C-alpha cells in the first residue's frame, strides 16, 4: 500500500546527503604495572641488616 | 601457579624408592636402571644425613640411559626446604661474572642457611585509628582499637607508627602484622567485631577474615636466604636491586671470610641452621683445566658440597687442554672422583615409558600405533618415538578421528626424516647443497 | 610501491585437509616441505604442547626462508613469529646465553588486560609544601604531587592556563599546553591553544595493552616511568639490559601465573627462526642441547644444508647441516628437494606478475632456460634488468636482444670463473 | 626583522644601516616546509631519552626491536594514508 514505501525513504536521504573519510592515526601510552616486587623483600633486607 | 604446560621432562613427580635403598621397575614414570636407582637412593641417604662432604661423582656411559631422568628423579624426591642446583656447565661463561666468580657464587649457593628470627605481632581488628597531637606532657595520645575475636582492647601509638599503617592508603579495621623492627606495618584487609551496632536496618558491608589468634604471640618466623643475598647485601648498601637485576659486581674474599666467621659462630650460638646442599652440573668433559683445579681444591677444601658431574660423551676431548682422556677428564680427577657406568634400553621399557607419556598427555592412542611407534623408537631412539606420538596424535586430529591409528604414525614416519635417512639424502647430494668449498650446482641442466 | 623479492607467497594453500594447492599463494612444487610445514602449522594451532623443534633442509632457492614468511604470514598477526640469525645471538653487552633467553621470552605472546586513567584538565592553583587543580570540561579536580612528581611539573612551566596529560597509574606528565580558553592573550601567541578536555579530569579506560614476558621483565628490571625526573635517573643509571638471573625468572613465573590465574588474561605461543646453524660454535649448540630440556622453551624453526663440514666451534665433528650429532639426533628433519623446469618457468612467470611485467611466451621459456642453465637466482634477478633494458631500448615486451644484452653485462658465477683463470692479476 | 608565530624565534635579516632597505609587501606570509629524516634517525630519538646525546655523541648499542617495530608500522601507516 502508499506509505511504508517512504519508511524505505528515510534511508534514501541520508546517501545523498553527506560522506565522510577517516584519517586516522595510531597513538599509544606506556602500559602498567603496579603489585611491585620491593615491598616483599625491603623488610627482610632490613631485618638480615 | 609455575606455569608450564608440558614438557619431555614433566613426567616425573617424586620418583620412586623403598626404605631397602632398592630400585623400583615402574618408580612414577622412570624405568629399569636398577643400579641407577640404587645410586640415587644411596646419595639420598648421604645427602639426609648431612655429614660428608667434597665427594664427586662421574655418571659415565653412553648417552640417552636416563641421566637427566636419575637428575629429576633424585630432585623430585629429596624434597623441598633442600633448594638445587641444577644448571648445564656451558653458561658458566658470562660479561659479568668471571669464571671464579660464577664457580665461588655456585658453591656457595649450593649450601644454604635458614634463620629463625623471634618476631612480633598485633593481630586483631582495629575498629579505630585515632591519631592525637603531640601533647608536650605526652608525646602521642594515639588510640587505636586492636581487639581479635578472643578480647575487646585498645592501644596506643608511639608517634612512628601512624604512617606505618597508611604508608600505602588504608584505613582501619585492617589485620596488621607488625614488626618491632621493621617500621612497616603491613595491613591484612578488612575484620569484624562482635557487637550488631544499631536498631534499625543495618550491618551491611560485612564479609570479610576475622583475626583469629591471639592479641599478641611470639612468631618465630623461619626464612630461607642463600649466600647470595648475604654477599650482595654486604657488597652494597642496597641488595634487592642487584638480586632483582642481576648486576652484584664481582664480591670481594674478604666479605666470605667473614660471612665464614660469623655463619659458624651463628651455628654456634644457636641461632641459624645449615642446609648443606649438593650441586648438580652438566658436561664435564667439556669443562676446562682451570675450572678442574678449581674443582680439585675445592674436594679438599673443608666445606665443599656433594657433586653431581656426568660427561656424556666417552673418551672424548678434554677442552682447554691438547690432550683427550677417558670421559674428557684427565686421571688425576678421575681418581680423585667416583664413577657410576650407565648403559642404554631395551624396547620394553621404551614402550611402557611412551604409554606413561601417551596417559600422561590424556590422548585415546590404538595400540596398532603405539607398536609403530615402538617399532620406530627401537629402530633410531627414544626421542624419535617420543616426538611421533604427538605428531601422529596431530595427524589424527587432522583426518577426524580420536584414536591414534596406523596412517598417523605412517604420514608422521614418511613427512620428517631420520638421522639414517637425512645421512642417506646428503651422502648423494654431495654437489647440490653447500659444502664443505660451499661448491652449489644449482644448475640441474647443462 | 615496492616489492623485496617476496609478499608475492600468501599463504601454503592448505586445504580442509592441509594439502596445498600446486601454485597457490607463491608456491611451487615441494610437496614435504609443504606438507611437514602444514603439520607444524596444526600442531601449533593445537596450543596445547611445546618444547619441540624441527629442521627443514634444503639447497639455496629451495623455498626454506619462503616456507618460514609463508608459516610466518598463515600463523596470523597476533601470534608472533621471531625471526634470528646465528650472527644476532653475538651480543656486546651481556652474554649468548641470556640473549636466547630474552629472545625466547619476548617469544611468547601474553594477552593481558590492565588498567590506565589520566588526569587532563585546567590548572588553576598549585601549592608548594602538591595541589595541580586540572579542570576538565566538567570537572575541576585538585591532585597531590609527591615530591618528584611535584618537581616534574615544576619543570613544565604549567602556570594558570595549561593543561596537561599525567597518567595515573605510570604517574608521568605530558602537558597539553595552553588552554584554548585563553585564546584571547596575543594575535600570534607562540604556545599552542588546547580546550579543556572532555569528561571529568580522572579519565578512566580499559585497555588491552598486552605484554611479552621480557616486556614485564624490564618493567621492574630497568623502570621506565619516563617524564618524571626520578624516572629520568632511574632510566639513565641502567639504561642498557641486565644480566636478569633465574631469581627474577621465577619471581616473574609466579608474577604472570598470578596475573593469568587472575582470568582476563590469556597465553599464547610462538615460533622463532635460526638460519644456517652451521656457523654457530659448540658452545651454544652444547648449551640448547641442555636448554631444550625444559618446561618453557617454545618452538623454535632450523634452516641449515651443509655436507659433510666439520661443525664450526669444533675441528673434527663432521656431520651434514653443520650440525653436532646429538642435535640431529633429538631434532626433526623436513626434506626438500631441487627445483625443476616446469617449477623454473612457474617461478619466473610469477615473479614477472608480481613485477607487473607482462612478459610474453618465448621471452619467459628463454628465461627458464637460463634458470636451467645456470642457476635459478640468475635468471630471477634478470627479470627487472629485462624489463629496465627493453623500456630503455624502447620495447615493452623483452625481445631475445634484451635477454642477450643481460647475459653479456650481468654475468653468473660460471663465467666470472672462467675469466678468473686467464688473467695476468687477480 | 622577520619573527615567527609559533615560536617567536629571532632572524638577523640585516641591519638597515649604520644595510637594507625597508621590505615592501605584506607582513604577515604562509608557506610549507617539508623536513627529512632517516630510519635509524628515527628508530634512535623516539627509543629513549638521551638517545639525542647519541644523535651526536652515539651513546647507544641495539635499539630495542619494539621501538624498531613500532616506528616501521608507524611509516607504513603513513606512507599508506
Ligand atoms: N628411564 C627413563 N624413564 C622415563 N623417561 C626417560 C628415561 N630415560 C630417559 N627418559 C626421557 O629422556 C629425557 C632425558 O634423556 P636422557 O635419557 O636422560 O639422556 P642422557 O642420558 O643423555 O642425559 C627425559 O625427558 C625423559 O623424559
Ligand atoms: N615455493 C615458492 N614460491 C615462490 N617463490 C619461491 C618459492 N620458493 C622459493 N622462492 C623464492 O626463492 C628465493 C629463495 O627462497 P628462500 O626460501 O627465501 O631461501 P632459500 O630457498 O634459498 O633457502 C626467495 O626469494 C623466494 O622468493
Ligand atoms: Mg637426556
Ligand atoms: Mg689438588
Ligand atoms: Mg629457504
Amino acid at each position: 500500500n502508499f506509505m511504508s514505501i517512504v519508511n524505505c525513504l528515510m534511508q534514501l536521504r541520508k546517501v545523498c546527503n553527506h560522506p565522510n573519510l577517516f584519517e586516522v592515526r595510531p597513538i599509544l601510552t606506556s602500559f602498567v604495572l603496579e603489585h611491585c616486587v620491593a615491598s616483599d623483600y625491603k623488610d627482610v633486607e632490613r631485618t638480615l641488616l | 601457579k609455575s606455569l608450564s604446560l608440558i614438557a619431555a621432562h614433566s613426567h616425573i613427580t617424586g620418583l620412586g624408592l623403598d626404605e631397602n635403598l632398592q630400585p623400583r621397575p615402574t618408580s612414577e614414570g622412570m624405568v629399569g636402571q636398577l643400579q641407577a636407582r640404587r645410586a640415587a637412593g644411596v646419595i639420598l641417604k648421604m645427602v639426609q644425613n648431612g655429614t660428608i662432604a667434597g665427594r664427586a661423582v662421574l655418571v659415565a656411559g653412553p648417552p640417552s640411559t636416563g641421566k637427566t631422568a636419575l637428575a629429576m628423579g633424585v630432585s623430585q624426591s629429596l624434597g623441598k626446604d633442600v633448594p638445587f642446583t641444577a644448571i648445564a656447565g656451558s653458561e658458566i661463561f658470562s660479561l659479568e661474572l668471571s669464571k671464579t666468580e660464577a664457580l665461588t657464587q655456585a658453591f656457595r649457593k649450593s649450601i644454604g642457611i635458614k634463620i629463625k628470627e623471634e618476631t612480633e605481632l598485633i593481630e586483631g581488628e582495629v575498629v579505630e585509628i585515632q591519631i592525637d597531637r603531640s601533647i608536650t606532657g605526652g608525646h602521642k595520645q594515639g588510640k587505636l582499637t586492636i581487639k581479635t575475636t578472643d578480647m575487646e582492647t585498645i592501644y596506643e601509638l608511639g608517634n612512628k607508627m601512624i604512617d606505618g599503617l597508611t604508608k600505602e592508603k588504608v584505613l582501619a579495621g585492617d589485620v596488621i602484622s607488625i614488626d618491632k623492627a621493621s617500621g612497616k606495618i603491613t595491613k591484612l584487609g578488612r575484620s569484624f567485631a562482635r557487637s550488631r551496632d544499631y536498631d534499625a536496618m543495618g550491618a551491611d558491608t560485612r564479609f570479610v577474615q576475622c583475626p583469629e589468634g591471639e592479641l599478641q604471640k611470639r612468631k618465630t618466623v623461619v626464612h630461607t636466604v642463600s649466600l647470595h643475598e648475604i654477599d650482595v647485601i654486604n657488597s652494597r648498601t642496597q641488595g634487592f636491586l642487584a638480586l632483582f637485576t642481576g648486576d652484584t659486581g664481582e664480591i670481594r674474599s674478604e666479605v666470605r671470610d667473614q660471612i665464614n666467621t660469623k655463619v659458624a659462630e651463628w651455628k654456634e650460638e644457636g641461632k641459624a641452621e645449615i642446609v648443606p646442599g649438593v650441586l648438580f652440573i652438566d658436561e664435564v668433559h667439556m669443562l676446562d683445566i682451570e675450572c678442574f683445579s678449581f674443582i680439585n681444591r675445592a674436594l679438599e677444601d673443608e666445606f665443599a658440597p656433594i657433586v653431581m658431574m656426568a660427561t656424556n660423551r666417552g673418551v672424548s676431548k678434554t677442552r682447554g687442554t691438547n690432550y683427550k682422556s677417558p670421559h674428557g677428564l684427565p686421571l688425576d680427577l678421575l681418581d680423585r672422583s667416583i664413577i657410576i657406568t650407565t648403559k642404554s634400553y631395551n624396547e620394553q621399557e621404551i614402550k611402557t615409558i611412551l604409554s606413561i607419556r601417551a596417559q600422561e598427555e590424556e590422548v585415546e592412542l590404538s595400540s596398532d600405533a603405539l607398536d609403530l611407534l615402538t617399532k620406530t623408537g627401537v629402530e633410531t631412539s627414544l626421542r624419535y618415538s617420543s616426538n611421533l606420538i604427538s605428531v601422529a596424535q596431530q595427524i589424527a586430529m587432522k583426518r577426524k578421528n580420536n584414536t591414534v591409528e596406523v596412517e598417523d604414525v605412517k604420514r608422521a614416519y614418511l613427512l620428517f626424516l631420520d638421522s639414517a635417512r637425512s645421512v642417506k639424502y646428503v651422502q648423494e647430494n654431495e654437489s647440490q647443497y653447500i659444502d664443505d668449498q660451499g661448491n652449489v650446482q644449482i644448475s640441474i641442466a647443462k | 610501491t615496492r616489492t623485496a623479492a617476496h609478499t608475492h607467497i600468501k599463504g601454503l594453500g592448505l586445504d580442509e585437509s592441509g594439502v596445498a594447492k600446486r601454485v597457490e599463494g607463491g608456491f611451487v612444487g615441494q610437496i614435504e616441505a609443504r606438507e611437514a610445514c602444514g603439520v607444524i602449522v596444526d600442531l601449533i594451532k593445537a596450543k596445547k604442547m611445546s618444547g619441540r623443534a624441527i629442521l627443514l633442509a634444503g639447497g639455496p632457492s629451495t623455498g626454506k626462508t619462503a616456507l618460514a614468511l609463508a608459516i610466518s604470514q598463515e600463523l596470523g598477526p597476533k601470534v608472533p613469529f621471531c625471526p634470528l640469525v646465528g650472527s644476532e645471538l653475538y651480543s656486546v653487552e651481556v652474554k649468548k646465553t641470556e640473549t636466547l633467553m630474552e629472545n625466547f621470552r619476548r617469544a611468547i605472546g601474553l594477552r593481558i588486560k590492565e588498567t590506565k586513567e589520566v588526569y587532563e584538565g585546567e590548572v588553576t592553583e598549585l601549592t608548594p609544601e602538591v595541589i595541580v587543580g586540572l579542570k576538565s570540561a566538567k570537572g575541576t579536580k585538585t591532585l597531590r604531587l609527591d615530591p618528584t612528581i611535584y618537581e616534574s611539573i615544576q619543570r613544565e612551566k604549567v602556570s594558570i592556563g595549561d593543561v596537561i596529560y599525567i597518567e595515573a597509574n605510570t604517574g608521568a606528565v605530558k602537558r597539553v599546553g595552553r588552554s584554548d580558553a585563553y585564546a584571547t592573550e596575543f594575535d600570534l601567541e607562540t604556545e599552542e591553544y588546547v580546550p579543556l578536555p572532555k569528561g571529568e579530569v580522572h579519565k578512566k579506560k580499559e585497555i588491552v595493552q598486552d605484554v611479552t614476558l621480557h616486556d614485564l621483565d624490564v618493567a621492574n628490571a630497568r623502570p621506565q616511568g619516563g617524564q618524571d625526573v626520578i624516572s629520568m635517573m632511574g632510566q639513565l643509571l641502567k639504561p642498557k639490559k641486565t644480566e636478569i638471573t633465574e631469581k627474577l625468572r621465577q619471581e616473574v613465573n609466579k608474577v604472570v601465573a598470578k596475573y593469568i590465574d587472575q582470568g582476563v588474561a590469556e597465553l599464547i605461543p610462538g615460533v622463532l627462526f635460526i638460519d644456517e646453524v652451521n656457523m654457530l660454535d659448540i658452545e651454544i649448540f652444547t648449551y640448547l642441547n641442555k636448554a631444550l630440556e625444559s618446561n618453557i622453551a617454545p618452538v623454535v624453526v632450523l634452516a641449515s644444508n651443509r655436507g659433510m663440514t666439520t661443525v664450526r666451534g669444533t675441528e673434527d665433528v663432521i656431520s651434514p647441516h653443520g650440525v653436532p650429532p646429538d642435535l640431529i639426533d633429538r631434532l626433526l628433519i623436513v626434506r626438500t628437494l631441487p627445483y625443476d623446469k616446469d617449477e623454473i618457468r612457474t617461478i619466473i612467470e610469477r615473479r614477472a606478475t608480481v613485477e607487473r611485467l607482462q612478459v610474453e611466451s618465448s621471452a619467459l621459456d628463454l628465461l627458464a632456460t637460463m634458470g636451467t642453465e645456470t642457476s635459478l637466482r640468475y635468471a630471477l634477478q634478470l627479470l627487472a634488468p629485462c624489463g629496465i633494458l627493453a623500456q630503455t631500448s624502447n620495447r615493452k615486451e623483452i625481445v631475445v636482444n634484451d635477454v642477450n644484452e643481460a647475459k653479456l653485462l650481468f654475468l653468473d658465477a660460471k663465467r666470472s670463473t672462467k675469466i678468473l683463470e686467464t688473467s695476468a692479476n687477480y
